[PDB]
C-alpha cells in the first residue's frame, strides 16, 4: 500500500527528531527514504508528505550542533538530510516551502563545514533560479558575508600558506587550523606503541574553505541578475574586493616549505580565478570603477596566468575564458606595455599535457584579438614577438586549420603596422617583412606536398573531408592575400641602413629567389580548387582541359596571386618569370 | 653533398660524430629556440637533422643519435621538421627488423643519460616505439618481438618483463612527468591488446606482472583533485583494456566503471568515451549480475546526481552510444531517459548540441 508506505516514510521522519533512535537506525531510514522519493512524488499525496517532512528536516536541521568529523554518523546524517532536500522537486509544491528552506540555509552559510555549506549553496541556487523569490533582508546579509569573507581572505591566506601550523600527532586539531578536508589516525594509548587505532577526518569551517569562496560568486551573480534594481550599489563594494583578491600571490618561500599543501593551492587559485570571473561577469556594468582599479587588474590576472597549475586546465580554461571576456573592453590599452611578458607561451599556455593539446586555440584566438585591437600602439620589438609567435604558429600541424587561417590573417593585418613603425624607427621591418614572406612560402610548399597529396589521394573518380577541402580552400585563399599585403609592404619599406626609400626598386638576388619558390610552390598549392565537393558526399577532381571556371572564389584568389607580381619592378618580374614560366 | 650522395655520410664517423655534438648542445638548441625573427640561421637545424637523419637511415645500430633527433620535436622550430615524423612513424616500422625493434626497445629501457629527460623520453615512446610495435603486432611478429611470455618477470628476454619491472617500477614513478606517462600507458595498452597471454596467462593461480601493471595504473584511481585529467583517463583506458581482457575482481571493475561515469569533464572527453566504449561491452561479459550492475550505477548516477546539468548529459551520452548494451535493461532506464529528454528539450536557452 503506497499510502502505509508514505506513512512509514512520514514515521522515518518524525523519527529523525527523536533522541532515543540509534543513530545508525536514522542513517539507514534516511537512506531508505532517499531511494524512494520516486515513489513518492507520484501520489498526491506528495504535498502532504512535503508540508510534513519540510518542517521536520529544517527543525531537526536548525537544533543539531554544528558537526565537524565526516565519520561522525551525526555528520553523515545531516549530510544526507540536507541531499534529499536538494533532491527534492522544485515544482510548485516546493513554493509555500521555500521561503522557510533558503531562510535556514542562509543561516547555515554563516555557521556550518565545508560539505553542508555546499549544499546548502547548491540548494539555494537551485531554489533561487526556478522560483525567484522577492528580495528580502538575508540577501543583503548574504552579500554582507560574502564580502566579510572576501575581507577575511589574507588572512586565510596568511594562516594556510604562510605561517602553516603543524597538527599535533596523534590528536584531532579544531577546524579552524585545517585548510581542507584532511584525514588523520589516532592510538587510543599513546603510553604503548601497541593500542586501539581509530581513523577521524576533519572538516574546515565554511567560513574559512576555499571551496566555498569558488562557489560564492556564481550565487552573486545569479543574484544580481535576479535583483539588478535593487542591489546594484552593493555590488559596487565587491569591485575593489575582487581587485584585492586577484592581486594576492602566495610568496616564493611559502611554496618551498615541507608543509606546503598543492591542493589547497589548487583550491586557492580555483578561487581567484572564479573571482576573475566574476569580474568578467561584471567588468561592463562597472567599467569606470573597475577603470579606476585596473592597474591591479592587469598584475592580478598576469600572476593567475604565470600562477596556474598545470594539471588544472579546467581552471587554465576558465582563466582564459575570463580574460578574452575582459580583453573585449577598454580596459586592453592598460596591457599594451605587458605584452612582452603575455606572448610567453609558458604563462599563457603553460606546461599541462591537456593545456597544451586542448587550449592553445583559446589561447591564441584571444591573443590574436588583443594584438588586433592594440596594434597600432604596440612598439617594433613588440610587432617582432608577436610576429614571431604567430609565424610559429602558421607551420604547427597540431593546431587546427582554422587556426593557422587565423594566425595567418593576423600576419597580414601587422604589415602595415610594422611598416609605420619601421619608418618612425628606421629600424629592421623590411627584415621582419621577408621572414614573414618566407615563412608564407613554406606554407604554401608544405600544402602543395602533404596536404593536397593527401587530398587528391582521398578522391575517387566521379560516378570530414569536406571541411578538410573547404579549411584547405581557405588557407590558401589567406595566403595569397597575405603574400599581396606582405610584398606590399615590403615595396614600402626602406632598408635598413638605407640613405633614402625610392617609389620601386629592383629586390635583391636572395629576395627574387623566394620569389620564383613562392610561384613554384603556390601554383602547386592553387590546385585544391580543381577539388569539387559534391552533394553526394564524393570529392572529386575536376576535369583537367577546362579553363573556363564557374567559381567566382578561384578568379579572384587567382587574379590576387597575379596582383603579387605586378607590382614589383619590371627587372625582378622578368627574373622570375624567365625562370618560372 | 648528402643529397648528391646518399652513401656517403654513412661512413664519415667522426664528422656525423661532431654533427651530433652540435645537436645535442645546450647553446645550439638555446639559440634556435630563442632566436630573433631576423636570425639567418633558422633553416640551421633542419638541415642539421636531415644530415643526422641519413647517417641514421643505413646505420640502425646508432639508436642513440635517432633518439637525440627528437629534440627537434621538444621545441618549436620554425622549420618543418615533417620529414622526421615521417622518417620514424612510417619508414622505421616498415624497414626494422624484429632484432632492430627489440633493439630500439632496450636501449629506451637503459638510456641513462642526464641530459635526455622524460619528455624526450616521451618523445621516443610517442613516435618510434609504439609505431613499431603496433604495426609489428598487426602483422602478427607479436611473439618474436616480445619473445618469451615468462610468466615470472625475471627473464631479460621478454619485453614485458623488463617493461613492467624496470620501466614501471615505482620507485621511478614519483617526478614521473604526465606526457611519459601517459605514453607509457599507451605502451602498456598496445602489450594488454595485442598479446595478453605474455601480460597474464589465466591457467596460472598467481601473476605478479599483471598486478603490478594494475598498480601502474592504479594511481589514477585515486581521488586526488590536481591531476592532468589525460593522464588519469589514460590510465582508466589501460584499465578498462585489462578488465576486458582478464577476469578482474568485481570491485575493481565496478570502481573504475563508477569513475568513468562521474568523468563528465570536458577537458578529458575522448579518453573517457574511449574507456567507456571499451568498458561498457565487458560488463555483461564479465560477472554474472553484469547488467544488474550497469543498471544500478546508472540509475543511482543519474537520481542521486544530474542536479547539474553535464553530469546527466554525460550519461545520456553514453546511454546513448551504448543503447545496444542497455537493451536488456530497457525498463529500468527509460522513465529517466524520457524524463531528461523533455527537462533538457524545454529547460530555457537550450544549446542546440543539448
Amino acid at each position: 500500500d503506497q499510502t502505509t508506505l508514505m506513512k512509514k516514510y512520514l514515521q522515518f521522519v518524525a523519527a529523525l527528531t527523536d533522541v532515543n533512535t540509534p543513530d545508525e537506525t536514522k542513517l539507514k531510514m534516511m537512506q531508505e527514504v532517499s531511494e524512494n522519493f520516486e515513489n513518492v512524488t507520484s501520489s498526491p499525496q506528495y504535498s502532504t508528505f512535503l508540508e510534513h517532512i519540510i518542517p521536520r528536516f529544517l527543525t531537526f536541521l536548525q537544533d543539531g550542533e554544528v558537526q565537524f568529523l565526516q565519520e561522525k554518523p551525526a555528520q553523515q546524517l545531516r549530510k544526507l538530510v540536507l541531499e534529499i532536500i536538494h533532491r527534492i522537486p522544485t515544482n510548485e509544491h516546493l513554493r509555500p516551502h521555500t521561503k522557510n528552506v533558503l531562510s535556514v540555509m542562509f543561516r547555515f552559510l554563516e555557521t556550518e563545514n565545508e560539505e553542508n555549506v555546499l549544499i546548502c549553496l547548491r540548494i539555494i541556487i537551485e531554489l533561487h533560479k526556478q522560483f525567484r523569490p522577492p528580495i528580502t533582508q538575508e540577501i543583503h546579509h548574504f552579500l554582507d558575508f560574502v564580502k566579510q569573507i572576501y575581507k577575511e581572505l589574507p588572512k586565510v591566506v596568511n594562516r594556510y600558506f604562510e605561517n602553516p601550523q603543524v597538527i599535533p600527532e596523534n590528536t584531532v586539531p579544531p577546524p579552524e587550523m585545517v585548510g581542507m578536508i584532511t584525514t588523520i589516525a589516532v592510538k587510543v594509548n599513546p603510553e604503548r606503541e601497541d593500542s586501539e587505532t581509530r581513523t577521524h577526518s576533519i572538516i574546515p569551517r565554511g567560513s574559512l574553505s576555499l571551496k566555498v569562496l569558488a562557489e560564492l560568486p556564481i550565487i552573486v551573480v545569479l543574484m544580481y541578475q535576479l535583483y539588478k534594481l535593487n542591489i546594484h550599489n552593493v555590488v559596487a563594494e565587491f569591485v575593489p574586493l575582487i581587485m584585492n583578491t586577484i592581486a594576492i600571490q602566495v610568496s616564493a618561500q611559502a611554496r618551498q616549505h615541507k608543509l606546503y599543501n598543492k591542493e589547497l593551492y589548487a583550491d586557492f587559485i580555483a578561487a581567484q580565478i572564479k573571482t576573475l570571473s566574476f569580474l568578467a561577469y561584471i567588468i561592463r556594468i562597472y567599467q569606470e570603477l573597475v577603470t579606476k582599479y585596473s592597474q591591479q587588474m592587469v598584475k592580478g590576472m598576469l600572476q593567475l596566468l604565470s600562477n596556474c597549475p598545470a594539471e588544472t586546465a579546467h581552471l587554465r580554461k576558465e582563466l582564459l575564458i575570463a580574460a578574452k571576456h575582459i580583453l573585449t573592453t577598454e580596459l586592453r590599452n592598460q596591457f599594451i606595455p605587458c605584452m612582452d611578458k603575455l606572448f610567453d607561451e609558458s604563462i599563457l599556455i603553460g606546461s599541462g599535457y591537456t593545456a597544451r593539446e586542448t587550449l592553445r586555440p583559446l589561447a591564441y584566438s584571444t591573443l590574436a584579438d588583443l594584438v588586433h585591437h592594440v596594434r597600432q600602439h604596440l612598439p617594433l620589438s613588440d610587432l617582432s614577438l608577436a610576429v614571431q609567435l604567430f609565424a610559429k604558429n602558421i607551420d604547427d600541424e597540431s593546431l587546427p586549420s582554422s587556426i593557422q587561417t587565423m594566425s595567418c590573417k593576423l600576419l597580414l593585418n601587422l604589415v602595415d603596422c610594422i611598416r609605420s613603425k619601421s619608418e618612425q624607427e628606421s629600424g629592421n621591418g623590411r627584415d621582419v617583412l621577408m621572414r614573414m614572406l618566407e615563412v608564407f612560402v613554406l606554407k604554401f610548399h608544405t600544402i602543395a606536398r602533404y596536404q593536397l597529396s593527401a587530398i587528391f589521394k582521398k578522391c575517387k573518380p566521379q560516378s570530414k573531408q569536406t571541411f578538410q577541402v573547404t579549411d584547405c580552400r581557405s588557407l590558401v585563399k589567406t595566403l595569397v592575400c597575405g603574400v599581396k599585403t606582405i610584398t606590399w609592404g615590403i615595396t614600402s619599406c626602406k632598408a635598413p641602413g638605407e640613405a633614402q626609400f625610392i617609389p620601386n626598386k629592383q629586390l635583391q638576388p636572395k629576395e627574387t629567389q623566394i620569389y620564383i619558390k613562392l610561384v613554384k610552390y603556390a601554383m602547386q598549392a592553387l590546385d585544391i580548387y580543381q577539388v569539387q565537393i559534391a552533394g553526394n558526399g564524393q570529392t572529386y577532381i575536376r576535369v583537367a582541359n577546362c579553363q573556363t571556371v564557374r567559381m567566382k572564389e578561384e578568379k579572384e584568389v587567382l587574379e590576387h596571386f597575379a596582383g603579387v607580381f605586378t607590382m614589383m619592378n619590371p627587372l625582378t618580374f622578368k627574373e622570375i618569370f624567365q625562370t618560372t614560366v | 653533398i648528402v643529397k648528391n650522395d646518399d652513401s656517403w655520410l654513412a661512413s664519415q664517423h667522426s664528422l656525423v660524430s661532431q654533427l651530433r655534438r652540435v645537436w645535442v648542445s645546450e647553446n645550439f638548441q638555446e639559440r634556435h629556440r630563442k632566436e630573433n625573427m631576423a636570425a639567418t640561421n633558422w633553416k640551421e637545424p633542419k638541415l642539421l637533422a636531415y644530415c643526422l637523419l641519413n647517417y641514421c637511415k643505413r646505420n640502425y645500430g646508432d639508436i642513440e643519435l635517432l633518439f637525440q633527433l627528437l629534440r627537434a620535436f621538444t621545441g618549436r622550430f620554425l622549420c618543418n621538421m615533417t620529414f622526421l615524423k615521417e622518417y620514424m612513424e612510417e619508414e622505421i616500422p616498415k624497414n626494422y627488423s624484429i632484432a632492430q625493434k627489440r633493439a630500439l626497445f632496450f636501449r629506451f629501457v637503459d638510456f641513462n643519460d642526464p641530459n635526455f629527460g622524460d619528455e624526450l623520453k616521451a618523445k621516443v615512446l610517442q613516435h618510434i616505439l609504439n609505431p613499431a610495435f603496433l604495426y609489428s603486432f598487426e602483422k602478427g611478429e607479436g611473439e618474436q618481438l616480445l619473445g618469451p611470455p615468462n610468466p615470472e618477470g625475471d627473464n631479460p628476454e621478454s619485453i614485458t618483463s623488463v617493461f613492467i619491472t624496470k620501466v614501471l617500477d615505482p620507485e621511478k614513478q614519483a617526478d614521473m612527468l604526465d606526457s611519459l606517462r601517459i605514453y607509457l600507458l599507451q605502451y602498456a595498452t598496445l602489450l594488454v591488446e595485442h598479446a595478453p597471454h605474455h601480460i597474464h596467462d589465466n591457467n596460472k593461480n598467481r601473476n605478479s606482472k599483471l598486478r603490478r601493471l594494475m598498480t601502474f595504473a592504479w594511481p589514477c584511481l585515486l581521488s586526488k583533485a590536481c591531476v592532468d585529467p589525460a593522464c588519469k583517463y589514460s590510465g582508466h583506458l589501460l584499465l578498462a583494456h585489462i578488465i576486458a581482457k582478464f577476469a578482474i575482481h568485481k570491485k575493481i571493475v565496478l570502481q573504475v566503471f563508477h569513475s568513468l561515469l562521474k568523468a563528465h569533464a570536458m577537458e578529458a572527453r575522448a579518453i573517457v568515451r574511449q574507456a567507456m566504449a571499451i568498458l561498457t561491452p565487458a560488463v555483461p561479459a564479465r560477472m554474472e549480475d553484469g547488467h544488474q550492475m550497469l543498471t544500478h550505477w546508472t540509475r543511482k548516477i543519474i537520481v542521486e546526481e544530474g542536479h547539474t546539468v553535464p553530469q546527466l548529459v554525460h550519461i545520456l551520452h553514453l546511454i546513448v552510444q551504448h543503447f545496444k548494451v542497455y537493451y536488456p535493461v530497457r525498463h529500468h532506464l527509460v522513465q529517466h531517459m524520457v524524463s531528461a529528454m523533455q527537462r533538457l528539450g524545454f529547460t530555457p536557452s537550450v544549446t542546440i548540441e543539448q
